């Protein structure tokens, strides 16, 4: 029997996972503060990483990577990309982004394109620097709004892509084969959060990958793999590998795995851009069972065994 | 980077290497605390002996 | 030449001191009888080793050391051991019945009956010192004696020698080798009462020594002897600068200067490589670079914690054996590229290096093999606060119920002292968290 | 660090005799008091229970106490009768008639100072006396009433020493008289307040073990006492043989008793051994560890699954791998972490001793401070109230000076004890 503890009751994903682990009959859930756990589905905030891996006779795993927040908070993510050499200063796949605290770097580059007539619409989206900058004072990230998003028809709709990525204790990088396409139901006028019509063109403003592949073929004469997914695999891999020496638990007294959500926007020229990385992502309702079983298979049961895969290994 | 203040001798050497620059109670009070604990201990002992006398 | 006095308190202190003084005697070529032929200056001197030994008219070299246990069983083995002639009887002070794992019995009740005698033997040592610089105090956090009588002794030394440095070698409690359920209580209490009295403290988590023994020495069930021989290697690394020629960490003041910029944050992490089994038949000798790089693996630290998620305020490397500066700076330049080493903005990202050409000395019939080169790193990283968080959480679990509290109150203590010590610890964790994020 | 042993009453003296028999065979001391064994280990801590006499003879530090002469004449006639210091037989003549009042207020008051004189004369010749050990039942009169009187006196004279009792609890299955629930309840009031550790040996449990487990159809008191003496040797192994721990009464108390009145331990033994029946297959360490935590091996009839362990101490005896013992112990705690309180971290201590008990190559003794012990006290409380609500059999006590009030107070204190144990069962 294995033992495990839940300490984030909001996590839909790890609710799923704890239910699966229970229904294997080889896992038992403990009281939230029993230290004698094999596995910690831990909190989102102030997770007590200094307490793991000090229980004699207990292999401990946790579903978060200490340090990963530096990829999953807008300001720190931008910082990391600019400052780290693996990301090469201005790499090709991040929008121009700046940290301004509620300024000098923003003006120097932005006024060049305000003078050069090239579209100067950074992002709460405005074109006058003062209008949004002074408004933010009422930390924020100032990013270039890609004014040429990809046209999606019928409907002329803007969209974003979420891919779910699992990093296991060995630092394998697994991309879930099913990604999601969060569509905007209303057309675009020269924000796609499902939290903000809905349902006209496809169920719940969620377009899946088989469907989006067929659209890309029929409309644009290409494959999802070739046009978009290669760039997505390149970005996921470059990001996770920049921070590997800072977060890897290879020689540690406890072990980390973590599920990440990578958010991309594709422009009109079929180039892929990284919006944000999320450390606590929510799966799509159709995909919950499959992805959560995959977590159990490759992150949890790989360490705590019992007695074709749904992931692509991004090789490093 | 920059190696500084190297000192040698027949047992070894020492040096610094730099890579980046930067951006009480008295005896009186002790005896007071200890004796207060003493009085508390002797008082509890007396409460015991009183209970036993009852 | 300024003298240093060693004080070993309770069982852990006494047995670790044993291990250290035997190692020191092997290192300085001093025999089990107190004779050092190496010493041509007969009867005295002001040599570096004289920091730790005094000389008699009969050529006997005598530890500037006092052993102090509230019960006689352990110090009596010191009295009938291989090194019986080494110590003058007065140096070995023993009580009669112990502190029963109770901080308050060791501090208050049994403590006050022996504190004055200890202080007078310590003054008998101090009066044979031309220029005392301070004391090295060896003790456990979790014992009754090591906890309570140590904090009492520390307060008194502060008053009798207010100008002398005091360094701690402190054993942090680990359930694998544990002796009492209340050890978190004793730990918090003694830390809170000793803090302002202690200039630099080297913490040793019995968990870390234990796993090091099992993993790197292939010993399934480490005894105290294994743990203490290894511990004395690290201690000797840390004190060799006081017993030998060099320019780095030459007095106890320089330990605070180089390692402790803030007085409260005075717990430097020790890391030590290589720990290689004497039973390993074929062993490949590790390079300067391999052992320097081992210094940034947690599995070699005296306390398991993750320095990547903290900041550095200081960093020393003490090498012993075949080492040369060019190889050290080469290893450092390699490591900075590949590892997460962040300092505080108000400190220099730099390393203070100290090299002693003579390889680490090993006790014959031990578990450690000879190596051509070893290193002991002393880093003041905020990540050591992980130990405090652990301790404090355990303390909180018990204290929420006042479990065992009555044992303390029953020796004269007040519940208030518990809450006071815990608030001090919470402060300490907050200071660490501020410096480190 | 010497211990002074004291056995009082019929039951007191029988289990005590069996204890001294057992550990005297362990330490290689014959009935004439001479050492005829094969290891220095057997003497390294012989001072804890024996004094040295002329000619290198060993004499138990044991005071034998009764209000009747019968049982103690039986002890003298017994196989190890001659090993006891004759001066240390202190007896009255009238008896206590299974009556707590007689033991505590009338017949035992006459005798108690004489007992205390023999105590004193054993303490004065003790380099550093840790404390006292009492064996007695709680359902009769001498052991119950006079034993608790003695415990109160001794606490008066030696307030800073450890008081330790092995206390047989009464049960209707093994019952001499209907007034045992009275004698026990009065007794528990005393034990709650003047002892640091009390091993709750329940006669019910001993009977069930003898019946169900050892397949003895009609168990005597001798069989029940074989079990008690096994458990007592096991519990005291660490005082009597040297280990990594360097064991003593006070540190055991500190480590076992989070709250002063909750100091009543469930003992257990494994493997369960019938008298004389030889055990040919030694047990594996997993086996000792599963059995030792089995309810069928508990000497107090409580179901440990009905409560939570506050603290646990376990003692393994024999040549075995300490690695495997740690593995299995950690194993039990981690597989049943529900039944161990989480607000006392690392609340299970394990010691080992190389020397095994006579007859076995592998054995394990268990000392549990579980809240489930409330069951035992509840049982006595029920039996008590069933009579007391009709003031039945009270004349035996009021005739000796006692008043109904003292009974109501005793009942009330025990019900309080049950409430505390319950309080921490849900914390
Ligand atoms: N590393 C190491 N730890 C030890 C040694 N001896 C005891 N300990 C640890 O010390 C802690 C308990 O402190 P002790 O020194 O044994 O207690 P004490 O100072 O002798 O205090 P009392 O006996 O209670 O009066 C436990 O956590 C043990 O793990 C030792 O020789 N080496
Ligand atoms: C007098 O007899 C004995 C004494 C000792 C003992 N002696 C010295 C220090 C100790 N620390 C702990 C000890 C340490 C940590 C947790 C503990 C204990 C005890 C119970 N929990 C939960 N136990 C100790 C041990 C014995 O059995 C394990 C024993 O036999 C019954
Ligand atoms: N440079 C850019 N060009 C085009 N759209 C952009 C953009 N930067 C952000 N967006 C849009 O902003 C929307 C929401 O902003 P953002 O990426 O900061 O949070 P999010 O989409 O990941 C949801 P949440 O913040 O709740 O996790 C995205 O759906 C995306 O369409
Ligand atoms: N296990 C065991 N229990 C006993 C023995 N003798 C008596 N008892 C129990 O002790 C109680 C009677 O106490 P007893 O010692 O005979 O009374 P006392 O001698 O006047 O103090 C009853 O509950 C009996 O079941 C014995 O030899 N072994
Ligand atoms: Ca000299
Ligand atoms: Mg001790
Ligand atoms: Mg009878």
């Amino acid at each position: 029997m294995y033992t495990f503890v839940v300490r984030d009751e909001n996590s839909s994903v790890y609710a799923e996972v704890s239910r699966l682990l229970l229904a294997t009959g080889q896992w038992k859930r403990l009281r939230k503060d029993n230290p004698r756990f094999n596995l910690m589905l831990g909190e989102r905030n102030r997770l007590p990483f200094g307490r793991l891996g000090h229980e004699p006779g207990l292999v401990q795993l946790v579903n978060y990577y200490r340090g990963a927040d530096k990829l999953c908070r807008k300001a720190s993510l931008v910082k990391l990309i600019k400052t780290s050499p693996e990301l090469s200063e201005s790499c090709t796949w991040f929008p121009e982004s700046y940290v301004i605290y509620p300024r000098e770097v923003f003006l120097a580059a932005y006024n060049r394109r305000r003078e050069g007539r090239e579209g100067n619409v950074w992002i709460l989206i405005s074109s006058e620097a003062s209008e949004l900058l002074d408004f933010i004072d009422e930390v924020h990230v100032i990013q270039k709004y890609l004014e040429k998003p990809l046209l999606l028809e019928p409907g002329h709709r803007k969209f974003d892509i979420r891919s779910w990525v699992l990093v296991d204790h060995l630092y394998n990088i697994y991309l879930y084969r099913e990604g999601v396409l969060r569509t905007s139901s209303e057309p675009y006028n020269s924000l796609t959060n499902h939290c903000i019509n809905y349902g006209r063109y496809e169920e719940g403003n969620e377009m899946f990958f088989e469907e989006f592949n067929q659209y890309l073929m029929d409309a644009l004469n290409t494959t999802l793999e070739n046009s978009i997914l290669l760039q997505i695999k390149h970005i996921i891999r470059s990001c996770l590998m920049c921070i590997e020496p800072a977060i890897s638990t290879k020689h540690l007294h406890y072990q980390s795995f973590q599920l990440f959500g990578f958010d991309f926007m594709v422009d009109e020229e079929l180039k892929v851009w990284l919006i944000e990385v999320n450390g606590a992502p929510a799966c799509a309702q159709k995909l919950y069972a499959e992805l959560c079983q995959g977590i159990v298979d490759v992150a949890i049961s790989s360490v705590f065994p019992l007695a074709t895969s749904i992931f692509i290994k991004l090789h490093h | 980077m920059e190696v500084i203040e190297l000192n040698k001798c027949t047992s070894g050497q020492s040096f610094e290497v730099i890579l980046k620059p930067p951006s009480d109670p008295s005896l009186e009070e002790i005896q007071k605390k200890l004796e207060a604990a003493e009085e508390r201990r002797k008082y509890q002992e007396a409460e015991l002996l009183k209970h036993l006398a009852e | 030449m300024r003298e240093c006095i060693s004080i070993h308190v309770g069982q852990a202190g006494v047995q670790i001191g044993n291990a250290c003084w035997e190692l020191y005697c092997l290192e300085h070529g001093i025999q089990p009888d107190g004779q050092m032929p190496s010493d041509k200056t007969i009867g005295g001197g002001d040599d570096s080793f004289n920091t730790f030994f005094s000389e008699t008219g009969a050529g006997k070299h005598v530890p500037r050391a006092v052993f102090v246990d509230l019960e006689p069983t352990v110090i009596d083995e010191v009295r009938t051991g291989t090194y019986r002639q080494l110590f003058h009887p007065e140096q070995l002070i023993t009580g009669k019945e112990d502190a029963a794992n109770n901080y308050a019995r060791g501090h208050y009740t049994i403590g006050k009956e022996i504190i004055d005698l200890v202080l007078d033997r310590i003054r008998k040592l101090a009066d044979q010192c031309t220029g005392l610089q301070g004391f090295l105090v060896f003790h456990s956090f979790g014992g009754g004696t090591g906890s309570g009588f140590t904090s009492l002794l520390m307060e008194r030394l502060s008053v009798d020698y207010g100008k002398k440095s005091k360094l701690e070698f402190s054993i942090y409690p680990a359930p694998q080798v544990s002796t009492a359920v209340v050890e978190p209580y004793n730990s918090i209490l003694t830390t809170h009462t000793t803090l302002e009295h202690s200039d630099c403290a080297f913490m040793v988590d019995n968990e870390a020594i234990y796993d090091i023994c099992r993993r790197n020495l292939d010993i399934e069930r480490p005894t105290y002897t294994n743990l203490n021989r290894l511990i004395s290697q690290i201690v000797s690394s840390i004190t060799a600068s006081l017993r030998f020629d060099g320019a780095l960490n030459v007095d106890l003041t320089e330990f605070q200067t180089n390692l402790v910029p803030y007085p409260r944050i005075h717990f430097p992490l020790a890391t030590y490589a290589p720990v290689i089994s004497a039973e390993k038949a074929y062993h490949e000798q590790l390079s300067v670079a391999e052992i320097t790089n081992a210094c940034f693996e947690p599995a070699n630290q005296m306390v398991k914690c993750d320095p990547r998620h903290g900041k550095y305020m200081a960093c020393c490397l003490l090498y012993r054996g075949d080492v040369v500066p060019k190889d050290v700076n080469a290893a450092i330049a390699t490591i900075k590229t590949k590892r997460s080493i962040q300092f505080v903005d108000w400190c220099p990202t730099g390393f203070k290096v100290g090299i002693n050409y003579q390889p680490p000395t090993v006790v014959p019939g031990g578990d450690l093999a000879k190596v051509q080169r070893a290193v002991c790193m002393l880093s003041n990283t905020t990540a050591i606060a992980e130990a405090w968080a652990r301790l404090d959480h355990k303390f909180d679990l018990m204290y929420a119920k006042r479990a065992f509290v009555h044992w303390y109150v029953g020796e004269g203590m007040e519940e208030g002292e518990f809450s006071e010590a815990r608030e001090d610890m919470a402060a300490l964790e907050k200071d660490y968290e501020e410096v480190g994020v | 660090r010497e211990i002074v042993h004291i056995q009082a009453g019929q039951c007191g003296n029988q289990i005590g005799a069996k204890f001294w028999e057992v550990i005297s065979d362990e330490h290689g001391i014959d009935p004439t008091g001479s050492y005829h064994g094969d290891s220095d280990l057997q003497l390294e801590r012989i001072n804890v229970y024996y004094n040295e006499a002329t000619g290198n003879k060993y004499v138990p530090r044991a005071i034998l106490v009764d209000l009747e002469p019968g049982t103690m004449d039986s002890v003298r006639s017994g196989p190890f009768g001659q090993i006891f210091r004759p001066d240390n037989f202190v007896f009255g003549q009238s008896g206590a008639g299974n009556n707590w009042a007689k033991g505590h207020y009338t017949e035992g008051a006459e005798l108690v100072d004489s007992v205390l004189d023999v105590v004193r004369k054993e303490s004065e010749s003790c380099d550093c006396l840790q404390g006292f050990q009492l064996t007695h039942s709680l359902g009769g009169g001498t052991g119950s009433g006079m034993g608790t009187l003695l415990i109160s006196k001794i606490r008066e004279e030696y307030p800073d020493r450890i008081m330790n009792t092995f206390s047989v609890m009464p049960s209707p299955k093994v019952s001499d008289t209907v007034v045992e629930p009275y004698n026990a309840t009065l007794s528990v009031h005393q034990l709650v307040e003047n002892t640091d550790e009390t091993y709750c040996i329940d006669n019910e449990a001993l009977y069930d073990i003898c019946f169900r487990t050892l397949k003895l159809t009609t168990p005597t008191y001798g069989d029940l006492n074989h079990l008690v003496s096994a458990t007592m040797s096991g519990v005291t192994t660490c005082l009597r043989f040297p280990g990594q721990l360097n064991a003593d009464l006070r540190k055991l108390a500190v480590n076992m008793v989070p709250f002063p009145r909750l100091h009543f331990f469930m003992p257990g033994f494994a493997p369960l051994t019938s008298r004389g029946s030889q055990q040919y297959r030694a047990l594996t360490v997993p086996e000792l560890t599963q059995q030792m935590f089995d309810s069928k091996n508990m000497m107090a009839a409580c179901d440990p699954r009905h409560g939570r362990y506050l603290t646990v101490a376990a003692i393994f005896r024999g040549r075995m791998s300490m690695k495997e013992v740690d593995e299995q112990m950690l194993n039990v705690q981690n597989k049943n972490s529900s039944y161990f309180v989480e607000w006392i971290p690392n609340n299970v201590k394990t010691a080992v001793c190389d020397i095994p008990p006579r007859g076995l190559k592998m054995s394990a003794t268990f000392i549990g401070n579980s809240t489930a012990i409330q069951e035992l006290f509840k049982r006595i409380s029920e039996q008590f109230t069933a009579m007391f609500r009709r003031k039945a059999f009270l004349h035996w006590y009021t005739g000796e000076g006692m008043d109904e009030m003292e009974f109501t107070e005793a009942e009330s204190n025990m019900n309080d004890l049950v409430s505390e144990y319950q309080q921490y069962q849900d914390a």
